[PDB]
């Protein structure tokens, strides 16, 4: 049961570690496809290695915009546009330079580990700092690495306890062996001394 | 029982009996049974009543949503029955508290 | 005689338990061997009902 | 709002859609640094609650669709959703519908915590009978030698 309950952890782990697809830690390919189908490049993309004290900043300050394609264009889209059926529901378009993507134009008020943006008319958008940004994300390969760590910690567990049941299983087969051929004459004194007397 | 004195029997009987006083306590036709089978001078009775037992727990199975025949079988629908009832308890008192 | 006897009432409830609880199951033991595997295919199927 | 404008008014409005109507805006910015508990994008917007006038958009609707200039350079494209968040006096029969979906996953997962309960009751009694049983299992029975 034990070694069971560490191969549904391990499972469980495994399911996780499986959902760090690309690069470590899934991406959307979808996403992707896109920012290949129109001319530009995916925003995290480009500041996937911004750095970690402003990433969860950034990630604030973009909020559901913080995934999008930097298409400099905006001419591939609207034919497309009504050709997009797969992207997803918001998706979200930008224009600027991939190369050197100028700073998206926000409204933004830097508050105590947050962000207010006006971003429309009559339309005020609040944001706090998120953990592990879509922004900076240096490949969080280390997160990945404490995933392996423990996916392998459970691995090892379950083999201990594999092992353990082992010998107990061969324990148990020697017993059942003895019982099956010597369970009857089991625990009983000595004949030797009847026979001589 | 083939190798025990009969006084051991009867004593084990007895006993029996003064759980089945207990436990039949609600149901009156079951009740009547066992009032009649204790004549020692109608042993016959006795085997009815364990055949009205079983008959009777079979009425009792309400089979709409229950099958097995024997009671004994039944035991496991009866189980099945209880956790549907507190996953469905669960379920309805979430409701009442939105 | 009397040491069949003596050993009887042991037999026969173990005859009766073993009885009641193969029947409980759709198989029929046959050895303590046969006992063990059932065992193993109750844990096989307890690990994955679970 | 009906189940028909419902997906096009969610798409319109978009991540917005959950937003609350604060005509001031003024309130909530003196609690605004004091907000930690919140939801990491937060949306408001300003107009009269009881009869708010639609908010103002660089909408442009296509197949099934609306694209909309949020700000300057960015462009957001909301899909008509299926089911959407606005109108919700259906939606109320959608999670009627997944009452009635679980209803099924409860039943599959009753059946299968039974079967888990007799098993470990088969398996108890298993253990429990060789416990005291073992010592005569297959053993010949004594009522054929006696009666020889």
């Amino acid at each position: 049961v034990e070694r069971d309950e560490v191969a549904a952890q391990k499972r469980e782990l495994e399911k996780q570690i499986e959902r760090l697809s690309q690069p470590s830690g899934a991406e959307d390919s979808r996403m992707i496809a896109l920012a290949e189908r129109f001319g530009g490049v995916l925003l995290s993309e480009i500041y996937d290695d911004i750095t970690i004290d402003d990433a969860p900043y950034f990630s604030a300050l973009y909020g559901p915009a913080r995934h999008g394609i930097v298409v400099p264009d905006l001419s591939l889209v609207r034919p497309h546009l009504e050709t997009l059926e797969d992207c997803p529901e918001d998706l979200y378009l930008i224009e600027g330079d991939p190369q050197s993507f100028d700073d998206s134009v926000f409204n933004a008020e830097e508050q105590t580990n947050a962000v207010l943006v006006k971003s429309s008319d009559r339309q005020w958008r609040y944001s706090r700092y998120p953990e592990l940004p879509l922004f900076g994300r240096a490949a969080r390969e280390n997160r990945l690495e404490a995933l392996n760590l423990e996916r392998d910690a459970l691995a090892e567990r379950y083999a201990t306890l594999s092992f353990d049941v082992q010998k107990i299983q061969r324990a148990h087969q020697a017993f059942s062996q003895f019982v099956g051929k010597h369970l009857s004459v089991a625990f009983d004194t000595d004949p030797e001394a009847e026979i001589r007397e | 029982l083939a190798y025990m004195e009969g006084g051991a029997l009867r004593s084990m009987s007895d006993k029996a009996l003064g759980a089945l006083r207990l436990a039949v306590a609600d149901n009156e036709h079951l009740r009547d049974a066992l009032r009649l089978s204790e004549d020692p001078k109608r042993p016959e009775r006795k085997v009815q009543f364990f055949i009205a037992v079983y008959q009777h727990l079979r009425e009792r199975i309400r089979q709409d949503i229950i099958r097995t025949d024997d009671p004994v079988d039944a035991i496991e629908q009866m189980e099945i029955e209880l956790a549907r009832l507190t996953e469905e308890l669960t379920a309805r008192e979430q409701k009442l508290a939105i | 005689i009397q040491s069949l006897t003596a050993r009887a009432p042991v037999w026969l409830a173990a005859q009766d338990t073993l009885n009641q609880l193969c029947e409980q199951s759709g198989e029929t033991l046959a050895s303590s061997n046969d006992v063990t595997e059932y065992m193993q295919q109750l844990l096989e199927r307890e690990r994955e009902a679970t």
